[PDB]
């Protein structure tokens, strides 16, 4: 439906790819009220 | 934090009750932070460990402990949907009405996932229906937003 | 006892814009039960059924 | 008279980084005569000679 | 040789991924005294 | 910093030789600076634009303007290898000894860029082979790095 496909070189940029590919995929999961308290969070630190 | 302090935030994620008590065995601090600020009470709430959760409580560990964002176990047990985890959180002193920092209330996380059964035990617990959240929004005006026509019902009955 | 809180100095905004969207994502993955990450992960080892290759004429 | 000097604010040393290598890449390109940017501009004129397709069977 | 395909979705993130392409393909033509007289600069202004 | 400013710095850079004098009668900016602290005669360098340069050079426009990196005209006419752009901007008075952030004159550019005319020009203007940059190299350390032996050579029997 909405996948992309892409190509790298090298094992270490593969790596770090695959970790946020990861970590940018699981966010829809992550409920939206959490996610409002995590950006209000970093708000806050400014 | 420490090292024992990751392993019992990992075990008690993963659900691994042995782990969990032999590493608090060999002194494990019960309010090691992950990087969100989560207790392992946190991750075993998140993760509906209840076993783990029961043990925790058996501890000096802050049933009311605050994250980052200032969620507590009890809204985390709330909004993933973990019922016997709500109970026993309520039971050994949850505040039913703790804030985290856009002003959700557990019942405001019960009314956004859904969770009827857990939105009942809230409000039987003395849940606040009258709580408004950063955006002026009560456990009503949630229920309503998601589509959630049992717990609108519920929460207008009550306030 | 919390993480260590280390600060990244960064020029400009856009920088600043991606890698809170990169922090973000790593961060709020801890809020997920393992139920929804073992359904992700079986949901990834299925892609692997079918793999990506480069096509030819 | 120079440029207007903004200021990015960013959370953490990965996110910096990256967005310090496409500043970087983005200003030093000044630097380039114009007849290097045309070569590299017909470079990539030619490439178009073959699109890119999603290939099937 | 070393030249990789991807798939993006959405016009304006093709732009800004075409804008930078640019700018990271270019940059090999720029000559390294002044990438490191550059990063002299950077530095500085810490 | 302002719009016939930009304009100026784009019709140097692009060898617009009509729209630059037009932009200058209608009182454009000769110390306009781009994003790196370029001028429109250090893009009239970079670019080969000899007119523009000699136009440029009837005006105020600083000859030894140093953008952000230090780099002047010369030091850009050098490394692209622009040898009547060099030969007018040392006849304007440009400065054949300047020193960018890491220490490199014109010299150290034209001998990088392997430009043998050019290492001749600024020798007969005096260039001092003897200079080092941050990283301690001469001309002749980076003829010799480059695989430039026409220029070691050069450089060496003036030294």
């Amino acid at each position: 439906e909405d996948t992309y496909y892409l190509q790298v070189r090298g094992r270490e940029n593969f790596e770090i790819l695959m970790k946020l590919k990861e970590s940018l995929e699981l966010m829809e999961l992550v409920p939206q009220p959490l996610v409002d308290s995590y950006r209000q969070q970093q708000q806050l630190l400014q | 934090g420490s090292d024992l302090g990751k392993k019992l935030l990992e075990a008690a994620q993963t659900g691994q009750d042995d782990e969990v008590r032999i590493l608090m065995a060999n002194g494990a601090d019960v309010n090691a932070m992950d990087m969100v600020g989560m207790t392992p009470l946190h991750l075993a709430a998140v993760n509906g460990h209840l076993e783990i959760v029961e043990v925790l409580l058996k501890t000096s560990a802050d049933v009311n402990a605050q994250d980052y964002q200032g969620e507590t176990p009890l809204h985390l047990a709330a909004i993933w949907g973990h019922l016997e985890i709500v109970e026993v959180l309520l039971k050994a002193g949850a505040d039913v009405n703790a804030n985290d920092l856009v002003g959700h209330t557990p019942l405001h996380l019960a009314a956004w996932s859904g969770h009827l059964e857990i939105v009942e035990v809230l409000l039987k617990h003395g849940a606040d229906v009258n709580a408004q959240d950063k955006f002026g929004k009560t456990a009503f005006d949630i229920s309503i937003d998601n589509g959630n026509e049992d717990i609108a019902e519920v929460l207008q009955k009550a306030a | 006892s919390d993480d260590e809180l280390l600060y990244l100095p960064v020029r400009g905004r856009e920088t600043y814009e991606m890698l809170l969207k990169i922090k973000e994502s790593l961060e709020l993955m801890q809020y997920l039960p393992q139920h929804t990450i073992e359904t992700y992960r079986q949901q990834q080892q299925q892609q692997h059924q079918h793999l990506l290759q480069k096509q030819t004429s």
